[PDB]
């Protein structure tokens, strides 16, 4: 995109409260809208490829890129996949099940009772037997809800 | 691994085998199967089968209406409180030296049904003639479906395994003749039932009807006001089930004088104490009727004790026990990406949103 | 002959 990269500048420029040229999670929850959301910190995470904490402009594009109306199944699957596999290896494994539900759950359930049902979805859904779920595993046990449908944003 | 609460046991991966769970004479190890299935665990789909169709064909050889002595325990309902079903067993007696007769509705509610029916269907195949088990009405097609069974065995099992119970529960026997004096059922009377000689004509082996004696049996309750009633009705329509009768005090004296017979024992309904007694026959002195309920904290909401029925040569030992721990299921059966996915992509789609605005 | 009843709990 040109004057879409551009479009998105002015925003990207509009949040860099500091002008340092990338963006932390103290600016993005600088939004009100933000900051009841619990997912917040996962989507920084993942738009923070190298790592340093902040969202700098090419992340940020690459990022929002994800959610292009172009954007077939199989990628916004991956972005879902993402969204559980915190340290980025490629596999989802039960203690990042488990930190990934608890940010979303709260208080909902206890420890004893969330890590129950981790478990079990891990053994259900663990072809391979190695205690971790594959982008493959993953895609077999979610591949019927067209959450993709919902994954779209007007860039 | 990165596994956060430790303390909390990991189901085994490893489906039994059919030589873990069956021996070179054709028995079923009943202890490797507890120990196993209070983990979790679960068998080889060829393995649960087996079980299932060999205690459907020792059921589709017994009656209709059994004949059972005394002692032995009587227990009402379980379903699917397989954790409790283990307390159970060490209340009333080891199966090995324990004459058994549970009163129907193994399954749906609880989430460990298939459970439940593994180790008594087990049970059965190892103690052909002292453990017996009767149809309640969730033993069939039409409430599996609606309740959680269903779906239980397709995510634990698969549809074939659904399927083989539906054909088990056809084969369970409708009622039992205890010690010459009581009928066990699990709901109650019919008024197309006026001897034991109606219940022996019975085809049994179907899905239970919407109305009639087999849908009687299984589904009808006492009156509320039972034993102090003001409607002279022996059988009004059941219009909490939706479906038979709720019978009268005088109903039950009229079939236990005819019949011979001091009681009827029933499970059903769900009672506080596990046991209801109710009243007394005038002619023995003895409750008409008794309802006994072996589900302690009934749906983990309850908090009621549970009881079985100890009957022995002139006494009713009636034992309550309390609930013991479960391990914790979603509704439905459903995994954690199912439930929490739809809310993840509502709130990065609406992060997005915001950033973007 | 009228049979006795006992309840007792296990817990
Ligand atoms: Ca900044
Ligand atoms: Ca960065
Ligand atoms: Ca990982
Ligand atoms: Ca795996
Ligand atoms: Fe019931
Ligand atoms: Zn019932």
């Amino acid at each position: 995109d040109a004057d879409e990269i551009k479009r998105l500048g002015k925003r990207f420029k509009k949040l860099d409260l500091d002008n340092s040229g990338s963006l932390s999670v103290e600016e993005f929850m600088s939004l009100p809208e933000l900051q009841q959301n619990p997912l917040v910190q996962r989507v920084i995470d993942i738009f923070d490829t190298d790592g340093n904490g902040e969202v700098d402009f090419k992340e940020f594009i690459e990022g929002v890129s994800q959610f292009s109306v172009k954007g077939d199944k199989e990628q916004k699957l991956r972005f879902a996949f993402r969204i559980y596999d915190m340290d980025k290896d490629g596999y989802i494994s039960n203690g990042e099940l488990f930190q990934v539900l608890k940010m979303m759950v709260g208080n909902n359930l206890k420890d004893t009772q969330l890590q129950q049902i981790v478990d079990k979805t891990i053994i259900n859904a663990d072809k391979d037997g190695d205690g971790r779920i594959s982008f493959e595993e993953f895609c077999a046990v979610v591949g019927g809800l067209d959450i993709h449908k919902k994954m779209v944003v007007d860039v | 691994t990165d596994r956060v609460v430790k303390a909390v046991p990991f189901p085994p991966s490893h489906r039994l085998t059919a030589k873990e769970v069956f021996d070179n004479d054709g028995k079923p190890r009943v202890d490797i199967l507890k120990a196993h299935l209070m983990k979790e665990g679960r068998l080889e789909e060829s393995v649960a089968l087996r079980i299932i169709t060999e205690g459907a064909s020792i059921l589709r050889q017994e009656k209709n209406l059994l004949d059972i002595d005394a002692p032995v325990t009587v227990c009402g309902d379980i379903h699917g409180q397989f954790f409790d079903l283990m307390k159970l067993f060490e209340v009333g007696g080891s199966p090995a030296n324990t004459r058994y007769l549970f009163l129907g509705d193994y399954v749906d509610r609880g989430y460990f049904s298939i459970e439940c029916v593994l180790y008594l269907w087990a049970l059965k195949i190892l103690y052909p003639k002292t453990l017996f088990l009767l149809r309640g009405n969730h033993e069939c097609r039409h409430l599996t479906e609606y309740f959680t069974f269903k779906q239980e065995c397709k995510i634990k099992y698969s549809e074939r395994v659904y399927d083989a119970c539906m054909d088990a529960f056809d084969c369970l026997p409708l009622a039992a003749l205890m010690n010459q004096q009581f009928l066990c059922v699990h709901g109650g009377l019919s008024p197309e039932i006026n001897t034991l000689d109606d219940i022996r004509k019975l085809d049994r082996f179907k899905e239970p009807p919407a109305y009639g004696p087999m849908c009687d049996i299984l589904w009808s309750d006492p009156l509320e006001d039972f034993g102090n009633e003001k409607t002279q009705e022996h059988f009004t329509h059941n219009t909490v089930r939706g479906c038979s009768y709720f019978y009268s005090y005088p109903a039950v004296c009229e079939f236990l004088q005819h019949n011979n017979l001091l009681s009827i024992l029933r499970a059903h309904e769900a009672q506080d104490a596990g046991y209801r007694m109710y009243r007394k026959s005038q002619t023995t002195g003895f409750p008409s009727l008794i309802t006994i309920f072996s589900a302690p904290n009934y749906l983990d909401v309850y908090n009621n004790k549970a009881a079985v029925l100890k009957y022995e040569n002139n006494v009713m030992n009636i034992r309550q026990f309390n609930c013991s721990p479960h391990p914790y299921w979603l509704p439905n059966f459903m995994d954690v990406f199912t439930w929490s996915l739809p809310f993840v992509g509502e709130k990065v789609t609406e992060m997005l949103v915001n950033v973007l605005n | 002959e009228p049979i006795a009843i006992i309840i007792t709990d296990t817990e």
